[PDB]
Parts: structure tokens; sequence; C-alpha cells
């Protein structure tokens, strides 16, 4: 649906060089996810290794702008809507009251697929629970998180 | 490998003769557990065969129930799994006659949860407390009757509370109407509460000396009014060692145990007091009255005249009949109020310690119902009337859930259903608790004012108000004797029981004279000052009890039920003995065959479209994240994507019906894996959002 703009490609080009490192006009695969998140994209780790596995077959663990730009255009075609994130949360909400305990949120995030580190979860709960009462409002948290 | 593990699979399923045969065949091979649908039927082995060890537990935990043989642990793991997937209060309802195995059944369930479920983190071990509560309650609440060597004289409903991780965080117990008279009286062959005998046989030298107690039970009139001080199936010295150890587990301090023992010894001493004469009644021996002041911590003089006098405005003396009656009233009050205290003290121990969150709004309870079962003796009085009425009210709830409700639902729905006929005991329940017109309501009417209505005047208004009723009979109807005078026959779901009306008014009004009440308020004993305080609105025992059961029912209706049906093999408490006449009678009034019919033709699961859709919608792309149409339509496309065969489900008016449990489990196991993906969506969204914040 969404197709790259002429302006958009310029944005992606400038931000891509920051990680250019050596200056080959190349980036490291292990550095791949970071540059996408910096561009507003929310790729999953499994999605990341699929991109790696395609362009890394030559080894060298590197990927250039053209093939990066390809990975960015594909990821932009299907991106979770705010409504899908809220509905995903809603599944871990048993009351249906739109609240989850920080304790329970921490438990699921760390114990369910693509697990966050304890340090990561700490940071998540910090801006997710604003009043620090141990309860997080996820519909409010999702807005802030998907906010443009 | 014997018979059929599930009656639904039984061929010739309409034969009552085939039913009992399967029970008999499995029983002698020592298979005591058998399924009717989700309902588990249990036959008392009356011997110890260990299916309850930790090896057995491991094979039932985390597995589907249709994939493993029938066992009590299955229902345990099924109920615990129900409590996990969907977060809803669950309750295991257990029915049976006296000695059917309800109490042992509840203890086994707990054991499974205690050794099976995961441990909390900062949570404590309430697991040991939940288990150790039984020995303590059995000592004080259980006594040997002719029906059961270990018999619960109190009803029990217990809640276990789980956190969101599935580990026990604590629990709560509710008790119902301890049998009071048992403390001052026993019919021949029966003992008093276990606690008394445990103390005498197991108590240490120094402790019994301090309580002024003799090791020989025959030396206490309250202990042996049944000529029975001993039971071959019971080692009182061992039970005592256990109870003493359990009290520490449930956090009784050594001082509280010495105080409780003081109260226990006082009742023993209390029964040994003899009254002689003046012209009117006074205490001959100083021995009991002595220890009595010390252990009860009251003034020896105020107690003596409290036993020998009555406040009317001066004090008139009493006679040997009245002086002995007041004594018993005190002993009953002291033990009963002490029992109530004991339960609260335990509840104080099981109660989780937390302030608020996280979360504690996410905790769900697992209820376990253990009550006193239907019992009938040669002589039946107020105590049996309460107990048998209790089983009626709960027998109604069983019917309401397993027969009435499920069938009325099909009708309201679009489901094709051929009605199955069942007996409804609702009529019997009304005979008792009906307003104004009811036995309990009448007994209350006669309880207004003293010196006016008697046991015999009560039965009279009973005959007059209840006229030619199917479940009520007296000597004034048809041919009886066998039906005597001063007694009424009531036909329960479990069969007819004859009651004497003598003692009914006195037992319904639970009356302790201000004289004796004041004396107890002056007690320096910590436990006693908690049970007795200060000094209008005197509600009757029967009406208060009626209130309790109503609350108990509405508590159970609000939970997702599991059913265990206990069956007694014989009247002799004998292993390997299968009595066909007895088992038949039970199968008949329990309505097990009428149940087998409903299960064979019925559906294991039903849910409203909206509820079914909100839950499983992530399993289909057309229903995810949202569905804009009618819920039925969403469930329609959703179940097609899920691959339900047309025979596996039925679309009703307001709900979807799924015939077999295997269908829903496979679905719940899919939602289990889908959660992995949904979590990844949140984690990916957070990982993206977080980087953009701490940078840029
Ligand atoms: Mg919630």
């Amino acid at each position: 649906a969404d197709q790259l703009t002429e302006e958009q490609i310029a944005e992606f080009k400038e931000a891509f060089s920051l990680f250019d490192k050596d200056g080959d006009g190349t980036i490291t695969t292990k550095e791949l996810g970071t540059v996408m998140r910096s561009l507003g994209q929310n790729p999953t780790e499994a999605e990341l290794q699929d991109m790696i596995n395609e362009v890394d077959a030559d080894g060298n663990g590197t990927i250039d702008f053209p093939e990066f730009l390809t990975m960015m255009a594909r990821k932009m075609k299907d991106t979770d809507s705010e409504e899908e994130i809220r509905e995903a949360f809603r599944v871990f909400d048993k009351d249906g009251n739109g609240y989850i305990s920080a304790a329970e949120l921490r438990h699921v995030m760390t114990n369910l697929g693509e697990k966050l580190t304890d340090e990561e979860v700490d940071e998540m709960i910090r801006e997710a629970d604003i009043d620090g009462d141990g309860q997080v409002n996820y519909e409010e948290f999702v807005q802030m998180m998907t906010a443009k | 490998r014997v018979g059929v593990q599930d009656f639904v699979l039984l061929e010739n399923f309409t034969s009552e003769a085939a039913f009992i045969e399967n029970l008999r065949r499995r029983f002698r091979e020592n298979l005591i557990y058998t399924y009717i649908g989700p309902v588990l039927v249990s036959v008392n082995p009356y011997r110890d065969l260990q299916i309850y060890s930790r090896q057995h537990m491991e094979r039932y935990r985390g597995v589907s129930f249709y994939e493993v043989p029938p066992h009590l642990f299955a229902v345990a793991d099924t109920v615990y799994r129900a409590l996990r997937t969907e977060r809803r209060d669950q309750a295991v309802m257990i029915s049976g006659e006296s000695g059917a195995g309800k109490t042992e059944a509840t203890k086994r369930l707990l054991q499974f949860y205690a050794e099976t479920c995961p441990a909390p983190e900062r949570g404590g071990a309430v697991r040991d407390r939940l288990l150790q509560s039984n020995p303590v309650l059995e000592a004080f609440g259980n006594a040997k009757t002719l029906r059961n060597d270990n018999s619960s004289r109190f009803g029990k409903y217990m809640d276990v509370q789980f956190d969101f991780k599935g580990a026990p965080v604590g629990g709560h117990i509710l008790s119902y109407l301890l049998e009071k008279s048992r403390v001052v009286h026993q019919n021949h062959g029966e003992r008093n509460f276990h606690i008394f005998y445990q103390l005498l046989e197991g108590g240490e030298e120094e402790t019994l000396r301090r309580l002024g107690l003799e090791r020989n039970p025959q030396s206490y009139l309250y202990l042996v009014k049944g000529q029975c001080a001993k039971v071959s199936s019971i080692n009182d010295k061992s039970d005592w060692k256990v109870v003493r150890k359990a009290l520490t587990v449930i956090d009784f301090t050594e001082d509280e145990v010495e105080d409780l023992l003081s109260i226990v010894a006082s009742v023993l001493h209390l029964g040994n007091i003899h009254f002689a004469a003046n012209e009117n009644a006074q205490v001959t021996t100083e021995n009991q009255l002595k220890y009595l002041t010390r252990l009860l911590s009251v003034e020896g003089s105020t107690l003596r005249e409290a036993l020998t006098h009555r406040k009317i405005e001066l004090l008139s003396p009493l006679n040997l009949e009245q002086a002995a009656y007041a004594r018993d009233a005190l002993a009953k009050a002291v033990y009963s109020r002490t029992f109530t205290w004991l339960v609260g003290k335990i509840n104080r121990s099981l109660a989780s310690k937390d302030v608020e969150s996280p979360s504690w709004r996410s905790t769900t309870v697992l209820g376990l119902l253990d009550i006193y079962g239907f019992e009938v003796f040669q002589h039946n009085s107020f105590e049996q009337f309460c107990i048998n009425y209790c089983n009626e009210k709960l027998q109604q709830l069983f019917i309401e859930l397993t027969l009435k409700s499920e069938q009325e639902e099909y009708e309201a729905e679009g489901i094709a259903w051929e009605p199955v006929q069942y007996f409804n005991n609702k009529i019997i329940c009304d005979l008792v608790e009906e307003k104004f017109k009811g036995i309990i309501s009448i007994l209350d009417e006669e309880c207004l004012r003293p010196g006016e209505a008697t046991d015999l005047t009560f039965l009279e208004k009973l005959e007059d108000t209840v006229k030619h009723h199917p479940h009520f009979l007296t000597h004034k109807l048809a041919d009886r004797k066998s039906l005597g005078r001063g007694e009424f026959r009531l036909l329960h779901y479990a069969g007819e029981v004859t009651y004497s009306v003598t003692g009914f008014l006195d037992k319904n009004n639970d009356l302790l004279f201000r004289n004796l009440k004041e004396t107890m308020c002056s007690s320096k004993n910590p436990i006693m000052s908690q049970c007795f305080d200060r000094s209008k609105r005197p509600e009757t025992v029967a009406t208060q009890f009626k209130m309790s059961l109503l609350q108990l029912v509405e508590i159970l209706q609000s939970k997702e039920p599991a059913y265990v049906r206990c069956i007694k093999p014989n009247d002799a408490k004998q292993p390997g003995r299968f009595d066909e006449v007895l088992i038949r009678h039970q199968v008949k009034y329990l309505g097990l065959l009428e149940n087998l019919r409903v299960r064979r033709a019925g559906f294991a699961y039903r849910r409203k479209y909206e509820a079914f859709l909100q839950r499983y919608k992530s399993l289909c792309p057309e229903t995810w994240p949202t569905w804009a149409g009618r819920p039925q339509d969403g469930v329609a496309v959703l179940v097609r994507h899920l691959g339900y065969k047309p025979e596996e489900y039925k679309m009703g008016r307001t709900k979807i019906f799924i015939r077999f449990p295997k269908t829903l489990f496979a679905t719940e196991d899919a939602l289990e894996v889908r959660r992995q993906s949904l979590a990844t969506k949140i984690q990916a969204a957070w990982r993206g959002f977080h980087w953009r914040q701490k940078f840029l």
C-alpha cells in the first residue's frame, strides 16, 4: 500500500550513513535492527534474521543501502496498527478493564517469545506506569508508544 | 484395564444393572474412580491403596483428562488448568453420605495442589499451612459415630487463592454449625471429639499434671457417655503428635496452645461436677471447681453460684435437673465458641500478607466443598435435622447444575434436545425453608416466649400447618407405628429419616444464661475473652443456619463447578465389600443414570458468541484484530478457519455449543501458542519506541 517517497529515500539515506562506520557505504548485519528502529520502524527479531539471512549469504556480515532500502520498504508494507497492539495487550488483560499489573506485565514480557531482559522491562514499566501504583493502563501506553 | 473408564462409553447405557456391574467390577480390581462425562464417581475402598503418592501426581499434572485413566488428581489438574487458562473462580463440589470419603477426598486434592503447583517468590509456604489445618480441625471437629470412625461434625468450604503465576498465595475457610451436643453427650458407640482423647493418651506428664487431668478417659463423664473410649482404626497418641506439630505450622504460639489446652481441660472438669442437695442444689466436690478457676481464669465463687443460681431482681437457687442443664449449656458454649475462634485463628494464618498489588485483583480462588453428609441413626434429633437439611439444599444445587439448568438452556437455544426426566427435591427444600409455611419458620414461631410452647406443642402446630404432605408424615397419618408419637417422619432425597421433636425448642434457641455469660466475660484467659465480651437481636439457630446455606449456595453459583460423587460400599466400613442393595439405592437418588443420559447426548462446553469471539479471535485473520459484523457471523468464519467439523459443534440462538472437550483443548492450545506472537508484537513495538526516546 504505502510506497516510498522521493523525500523518504533521502531521509533513509542520511540516517544510514551514521552507522556507515568504516565508510564503505555499508552497515553491519548486527547493526541492522538499530537503524530501522531509528527510522520509525518496529521490526521483530525474527524479521531481522530473515533480512540478515538473505543478504549475508556472501558472508562479510554487511548490507548496503540499496538492499537496506529494500528491507525498509517491505517492513513498511505491513506494520502493526495501534489497534492490533491494543488488542494484543487486551489478551493478557483478564479483567477486560484495560489494566495489567506491572508484576504481570513484567512476567509475560520476560517469559514469552522474543523475551525482554530484566533491564529492558524495568525501563518499559517506568514510562508505562506513570503513577507508579503498580498498575499500567495499556490503551494509554499504546498511544504513547505508537504515537507519531 | 477393567470395565469402561467412562460410563458414557458404556453400552446398554440405560441399564441400571449394567451400571452397578461396572462399579463392582472395577471396585474389586481396586479401581475406585470412574467418569460420567466430566463428573467423577468415587467408591470408598475402606483400605489404604496408595494412588496418592507423588509418582501418581506427576502422571496427572499438566495432561488432558481424557488421555489418562480416571483418578481424583485428574479433576484436580483439570480444575487447576481451568483456573489458569481462563481466570475464573473454580469450585470442586463433593457429595456423599457419612463415611463416603468426602473429607479424605478434599485432603488429597489439597496435597496435589501443594506438591504440584509452582512456589511463589516472596510468597510464603501456605502450602504447609493449608495441609496442616486438617489435623487441627479434625481433632476439634471430628468424632467417631456409628457411620464414620472419623466424622466431621462441622461443614467446611475452603478457598485457595492463586496468583497470576499459578501459585498459592493463601486461603480462607468457612465453617458451618458445629454439632454442639456432642461435647456434653454421645449415643452409645460414639466418642466425643478426637481432641479430648488425643490429649489424654498423647499429652506429656508435665502438661497433664498442670491441667489436673488423668490419663484414663473413663474418668471423665463427658468423654465416655457412649461407653466407647477407643477406636481400633485410630491411634490417638500419634494424632496428638501430629496436631501439636501442626499448631506450630499454622503459627499458634506455645502460649496459645497452653491456653487452648486450658479450655479443653475445663470442659472435661466441667462435666465431672456433681450436684447434691439442700432442700437447693450445690457442688459437693471441690476438685473440679478448683482447676476450673485456674484454667478458666475466673473467680471460683462467682462460677459456683453461677452454676447453682439463676438471676431473676434477686438470685433463686436451682435443682439437680436445672443445675446440670446450666452446666451443660456452659460446656457447649465454651467449646463451640472456642471452635469458631479456632477457625478464625487458622484463617488469620492462611491469609496472605500483602498491602495492595501487584496486583491482587488478578488472584483467582479454587473452592473446595466439604460438608457433613446425609446420616440416619436409630434416634435422630435436631443435629441430624440440620445436617440432612444441609444435604438437601446442596443436593438441589447439584440437580440445578447437572440436570435442570443444562436442559433448560437447550430449550431457550436452538439446540435439538429430547428432555431427560429427573426427580426434583426442590419440594423437600421448600418443606423446610419456605417462608411462613416452613418447618424452620414454624419452629421459630413456637420459640417466642418460654413456659408456653413445648416439644409436643411444636409438633402439633406442625401437623396443623403442614397438612398431608408427600415428604412429611406423623403418627396422625395412615398406618404407623412403625411411626411413633412425639416424632415426625421426613422423606429426604436419600431416604426417610425419623426425628424426635424432643429437645428441638431448647436446641433451636441457643441459650446461655446471662448468669453464665457474665462469668465468662470475666475470664482472664486470652481465648476466652475473645469468645465472650460485654453483654436484643437473638436470632435462632435454625434461621441463622438457613442464612448460612443460602450464602453458601450463591457463593458456589458464582463459580465454575466440578463434580465429585462419593459412594459408600457398605455399612460395615469393610474393604472389598460391595453391597449391591446399598450402592443401588445411592445411584438411584444421586440420579447417576439420568446423568449418564444427559452426558452422552449433551455438549461439554457452551459460551456466548461475544465471549467466544473476544477470546479466540486472534486465531483467525478475518477476526483479527477486529470484527465489525454480528458476533455469530464472526464465530462462524472463526470456527471454519479453526477446522471444526459440523458434528463437533452447534450454533445456538445466543451461544455456541461444542460437544467434546478435545475440541476446545486443541483450540486453547492454539491460543496458547498465538500468545507467543502477540507478545512479540508488544516487545517489537516497545523496542522500537524505546530506542527512539533515549536517542534522537
Ligand atoms: Mg485487567
